[PDB]
């Protein structure tokens, strides 16, 4: 009744939504890494980078806590690119690299994907489609000093742009002429880096920000970063919502025969979705079919004659839902009968049903029609000794209705 | 560059004609199909694979989702309907006699094997070797399995072999399968002892017919080839629209668990409804050409269908309609996704040429043929049926008069005997 | 000298199970009957690494022990050492310091340890990673590079960030082998019942390839 | 229920035109259904990105239709051809066709008209009661075979 949006149904077999049972539990399975992330090495160390020569800290074999980091107080800006903040201890990571330097305040602009000017076109340049979060702070207490901290620097001056991820420290005197340089400054003779010379005194954009750019390799390859979340037991052959290394799904979990390459750590179907996995505690190869379903057909007579009713689940055998197995699939609720009469209701392979006596729903193979032999001999004829005058109706369809629509007023009225 | 066929010069004069003096019986094949693999999707399966979170933003696209559930079970509905409308043409199942005296024909070929788990003929056990999900895909049976269109394949065979055309029309009426072949010889226009005469030669022209109908489905791979194109089209649709639940139609991800793992509520619905509106343009498209791909298989069906009533149930006027040559008769045999006829037609074989005259002149008054040509050997005139050369004395009998031997151009002077 | 490569120097693409399919792939692969160059040390030049290299060399008698890999190889920079002799593999990223004939006698970020035969190795540098292939067999022809097809299967991956443009093979002193560059190709390749990749096409060697 | 042919014609044609309006109900990822609505909420620059959700759904919805009239355009045309085909056969004629002016030997048709469609009521000769009889293919006389004319 919902499915045709209509109170009434009239007889006939019909389509509705497909079998699935509610997710059981919200399953959990991470690998039992035990070690703290080593953050605290990297947002507050007492030295820094210089800008044009950006340190790179690998981070792995550890859990962390990115929500410890984007509620920290320590941080001026936090931005993320491919994943959300608010969803970063749900995940796990092939790596992590966390690259870090100075700027001044105003230039953390450029500490973005797809961005442009000195920061990002040569001393540090991000890919476009960069999967991680940008985190920076005003560091003046530590970075600045009287009379200027020269200690930090930026490349002025390059003959091209950087790559992503591309590092050069280089200090050749840039000819910006015909003057061939030769070691030392002149007329269109320059050395290649500039200081900010951080004081004090200087206004909050001018003041010196550190920043750190942490790097996601949210890759199928095993993990060696997780978020702080706790694995569940396992479950089997029983519907559950679950989680494996960030990969959310629902699914009825089994055992499988597939025999992953000690490399393969995921199996996907042809549509590229999640068939199987490798369980992270032990080398285990689930299977991830959906839960045990099919599309749902319900068998009535009209409503105008019995709120009575058949259910067939297309495709599902009946230990996996009177009860009959159809070709078609399992059959419940339906009176399954020895005689055959003409199709009433058709279920598929044979099989139909009707409202029959007491009154029943009833399933039954289809009759093809009554038998006969025709008797044949090589000298015997059959000649008719009176004909009948026979009129018969055909209806044909010969035309239909003359639509016309203003698309415009359906439209945009 | 291509040969359009040999050149030919017809031998055409004012007086000249062609008489074939022999013939062959030609069986054979034709290939229909007459439906395709039903198919059923569930939408939202296909576009959101049960995430909840793209089920209420697929609710605000309306009923795009249940209009295309809606065109594909009309699609489903419909092949069992094409498939009714060429088999069910019998009311009763007719089975044949347990001794086989047809007159020296031989259906053994063409009739059921009773050894088989479904009863199917020979030739459509060879016929049924020669042509070869977790995303809301389905593929649903058929209404009449294999064996179910073997029955009715059976009883339109039984029918025709022992009633000829008369199960088609009313009861069906016993008769001679030789005196019925003598009915199929006089409705091409061939004098019936023509039959009785050469009944030996004209069997075994059948009999050696329906042996080479075996020889080529056996050895001939590519002869079912109409309905192997209709599987494999259906084939490459279904994969077209699998495959295209891998493509990101400008959202990070394809796999809608990376982006409801990776992202925040506000975030993920701008990704997912990217994956929303290229997952139902993919399904749009998958079901306008299934629709666009029905209807000609509608076409096929219903042709199907009238060469059924036209060809088996009854002798056909209509040129090419039932083989090539003139049409005596036709056997359906089932095939996966449709039908096979064998069309049983005379072909003329063996001319030789022969002066003629349109009319013939005696004491004054022209005499025309009732039911023949005038034709000579080079010194004498006969009459003979203009399909076969059997040549009879020219008589008062077999012509008849009408005016005088002055109006008739090309008309010639000999004797009309009178009995 | 020179060789023809046929269809070797395939790989299995990334760490996920696929069976019973075609995949289409875009990749560095050793195009179809490429011109590979052949060796003898029974013999070790340096040689370029352009976008990335596969290497194969014939077994009997364990002569070919290791690799270095790198630009300058002077210590100014890190390059990659690598040994791989059937007792040891041992590997290390130093800013190494060589001679220009190095051998085994008769600030180093990370470290790895663990004819009648054919061994096949790919080294490829993406995105600053640089990865390592293999595969083993018996093999008959002791004249030449074998015609035929198995896929090599993922060792180790580095993130270690070097630029590469030359590499080198190590020889035991007080076999033959072989060397291709890798192009950036599409594939289409086979995965059967167990996930194995059985075979493979190379879209772009001729027009029969590409249909 | 015999005139089920020409009121299913009927039918698709009335469920095709409310289908075509209940899609006005629909967001399409828009703020709201109702164009006003966005256009006294919202000022011109935000009000223009949720108009052209609108826009793209409600054009997407009207192609959808014109299209499944278009593929129903063309049975209801191969339907009248076949229409055309028995006024032509099966009135201004008698056919020899077997079963193309209903079942039985075809005598005459005439026609009935009726709503979007055509009926034909088809006159045929059915043979009712049948007698056995030993029959032969031919007679012996004075040695010459004779057969029936
Ligand atoms: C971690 O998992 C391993 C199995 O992979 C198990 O042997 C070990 O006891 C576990 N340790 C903890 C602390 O859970
Ligand atoms: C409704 O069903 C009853 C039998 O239950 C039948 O007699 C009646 O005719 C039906 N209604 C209509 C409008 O035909
Ligand atoms: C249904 O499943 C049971 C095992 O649970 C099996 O014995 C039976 O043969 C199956 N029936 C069909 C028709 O597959
Ligand atoms: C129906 O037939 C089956 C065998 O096919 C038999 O077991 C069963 O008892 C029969 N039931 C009835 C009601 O005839
Ligand atoms: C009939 O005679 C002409 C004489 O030129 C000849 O070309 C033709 O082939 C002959 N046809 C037959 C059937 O003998
Ligand atoms: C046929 O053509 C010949 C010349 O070849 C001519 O003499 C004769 O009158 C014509 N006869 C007829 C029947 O046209
Ligand atoms: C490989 O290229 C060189 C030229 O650089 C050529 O001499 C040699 O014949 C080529 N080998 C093959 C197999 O084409
Ligand atoms: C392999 O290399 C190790 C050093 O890493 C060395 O000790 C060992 O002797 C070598 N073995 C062979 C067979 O060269
Ligand atoms: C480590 O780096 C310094 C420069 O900071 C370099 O001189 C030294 O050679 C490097 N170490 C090694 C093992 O080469
Ligand atoms: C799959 O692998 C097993 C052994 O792991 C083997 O028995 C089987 O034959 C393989 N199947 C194919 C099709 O190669
Ligand atoms: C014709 O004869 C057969 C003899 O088997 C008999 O079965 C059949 O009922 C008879 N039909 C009529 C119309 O008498």
């Amino acid at each position: 009744k919902c499915t045709l949006k209509s109170f009434t149904v009239e007889k006939g077999i019909y389509q509705t939504s497909n079998f699935r049972v509610q997710p059981t539990e919200s399953i959990v399975r991470f690998p039992n890494i035990t070690n703290l992330c080593p953050f605290g090495e990297v947002f507050n160390a007492t030295r820094f980078a210089s800008v044009y020569a950006w340190n790179r800290k690998r981070i792995s074999n550890c859990v962390a806590d990115y929500s410890v980091l984007y509620n920290s107080a320590s941080f001026s800006t936090f931005k993320c690119y491919g994943v959300s903040p608010t969803k970063l201890n749900d995940l796990c990571f092939t790596n992590v690299y966390a690259d870090s330097f100075v700027i001044r305040g105003d230039e953390v602009r450029q500490i973005a994907p797809g961005q442009t000017g000195k920061i990002a076109d040569y001393n540090y340049k991000l890919p476009d489609d960069f999967t991680g979060c940008v985190i920076a702070w005003n560091s003046n207490n530590l970075d600045s000093k009287v009379g200027g901290n020269y200690n930090y620097l930026f490349r002025l001056f390059r003959k091209s742009n950087l790559k992503p991820f591309e590092r050069d420290i280089s200090t050749e005197i840039y000819q910006a002429g015909s003057t061939p340089c030769n070691g030392v400054e002149g007329f269109n003779c320059y050395f290649p880096l500039q200081s900010y010379g951080f004081q004090p005194t200087n206004g909050v954009g001018y003041q010196p920000y550190r920043v750190v750019v942490l790097s996601f390799e949210l890759l199928h390859a095993p993990a060696t970063v997780c978020g702080p979340k706790k694995s569940t037991n396992l479950v089997k052959n029983k519907c559950v919502n679950f989680n494996f290394n960030g990969l959310t799904g629902t699914g009825v979990l089994t055992e499988s025969n597939k025999k992953f390459l000690p490399f393969q750590q995921f199996g996907r179907d042809i549509a590229d979705t999640t068939d199987a996995v490798r369980d992270p505690q032990t080398l285990e190869i689930l299977d991830i079919t959906p839960c045990s379903f099919g599309g749902v057909s319900v068998i009535t007579p009209g409503t105008n004659t019995s709120n009575q009713v058949a259910v067939l689940y297309q495709g599902v055998n009946c230990t996996e839902v009177n009860v009959f197995q159809t070709r078609a699939g399992c059959l419940i609720g339906a009176e399954h009968v020895n005689n055959s009469y003409e199709c009433d209701i058709p279920i598929g392979a044979g099989i139909c049903a009707s409202y029959q006596t007491s009154q029943s729903v009833i399933a039954y193979t289809m009759s093809l029609g009554a038998e006969n032999s025709v008797a044949y001999s090589n000298n015997s004829i059959a000649i008719p000794t009176n004909f009948t005058i026979s009129v018969t109706t055909e209806i044909l369809p010969v035309s239909m209705t003359k639509t016309s629509v203003d698309c415009t007023m359906y439209i945009c009225g | 560059t291509m040969s359009l066929g040999a050149e030919n010069s017809v031998a055409y004069s004012n007086n000249s004609i062609a008489i074939p003096t022999n013939f062959t019986i030609s069986v054979t094949t034709e290939i229909l199909p007459v439906s395709m693999t039903k198919t059923s999707v569930d939408c939202t399966m296909y576009i959101c694979g049960d995430s909840t979170e793209c089920s209420n933003l697929l609710l605000q696209y309306g009923s795009f989702c249940t209009q295309l559930n809606r065109a594909l079970t009309g699609i489903a509905v419909e092949q069992d309907k094409n498939t009714q409308e060429v088999f069910a043409q019998v009311k009763q199942i007719y089975k044949t006699p347990p001794i086989k005296d047809f007159g020296g024909f031989n259906f053994s070929q063409i009739l059921p094997d009773p050894s088989k788990p479904s009863k199917r003929s020979f030739i459509e056990d060879l016929l049924f070797n020669k042509v070869t999900k977790f995303n809301g895909l389905t593929v649903l049976p058929p209404l009449l399995t294999d064996e179910m269109i073997a029955q009715y394949t059976s009883a339109l065979l039984a029918g025709t072999i022992t009633s000829g055309w008369t199960f088609g029309a009313g009861a069906a009426l016993q008769i001679p399968f030789a005196m019925q072949m003598a009915y199929r010889f006089n409705g091409i226009g061939v004098t019936q002892n023509v039959l009785y005469e050469n009944q030996k030669l004209i069997a075994n022209q059948f009999n050696s017919a329906i042996g080479k109908i075996q020889d080529s489905l056996s050895s001939t791979a590519s002869a079912l080839g109409k309905l192997q194109d209709v599987v494999n089209q259906n084939a490459q649709a279904l994969n077209t629209l699998v495959k295209q639940l891998s493509s990101n139609f400008g959202a990070i991800s394809s796999v809608l668990n990376d982006i409801l793992s990776r992202l925040d509520k506000v975030e993920a619905e701008v990704q997912i409804d990217r994956l929303i509106t290229g997952r139902l343009q993919s399904l749009q498209t998958y079901v306008t050409q299934q629709l666009i791909r029905a209807a000609e298989i509608r076409a096929s069906a219903n042709l199907a269908a009238t060469k059924m009533s036209e060809c088996v149930l009854g002798q056909s006027k209509r040129v090419d309609f039932c083989g090539k040559g003139y049409h005596l008769m036709s056997f359906p045999q089932s095939a996966p996704h449709g039908v096979v006829f064998l069309h049983v037609t005379y072909v003329p074989a063996q001319e030789k040429n022969f002066t003629t005259a349109p009319a013939i002149c005696h004491d004054g008054k022209a005499h025309f043929p009732r039911e023949g040509v005038f034709v000579s050997n080079g010194t004498h005139w006969f009459v003979t049926q203009r399909n076969f050369y059997e040549p009879q004395i020219i008589t008062t009998d077999n012509t008849f008069v009408s005016g005088n031997c002055d109006v008739v151009i090309g008309i010639v002077n000999n004797t009309v005997y009178d009995p | 000298a020179y060789t023809n490569s046929f269809t070797r120097g395939v790989y299995y693409p990334d760490k996920v199970f696929r069976s019973s399919v075609l995949h289409s792939t875009q990749d560095l692969f050793l195009p179809f009957f490429s011109n590979v160059t052949w060796f003898h040390a029974i013999d070790n030049p340096v040689l370029p690494f352009n976008d990335g290299v596969y290497f194969a060399s014939t077994e009997k008698s364990n002569i070919i022990r290791g690799w270095i890999f790198g630009t300058t190889l002077d210590s100014k920079t890190q390059s990659l050492l690598i040994v791989n002799n059937a007792t040891n593999v041992v590997i290390k990223v130093c800013e190494f310091q060589f001679c220009n004939d190095p051998f085994l006698g008769v600030n180093c970020t990370f470290e790895y340890v663990s004819f009648k035969n054919l061994r096949e190795f790919v080294f490829k540098n993406i995105d600053g990673y640089f990865k390592i292939y293999s595969k083993h067999t018996p093999i008959n022809l002791v004249r030449d590079l074998p015609q035929g097809f198995s896929a090599l299967e993922p060792l180790v991956d580095l993130p270690i960030g070097i630029n590469i443009t030359r590499f080198q093979t190590l020889l035991a002193l007080h076999a033959a082998y072989y060397v291709g560059y890798l192009q950036p190709r599409t594939f289409l390749l086979k995965y059967n019942e167990n996930g194995t990749i059985t075979d493979a096409v190379d879209c772009a060697l001729d027009p029969l390839s590409e249909t």
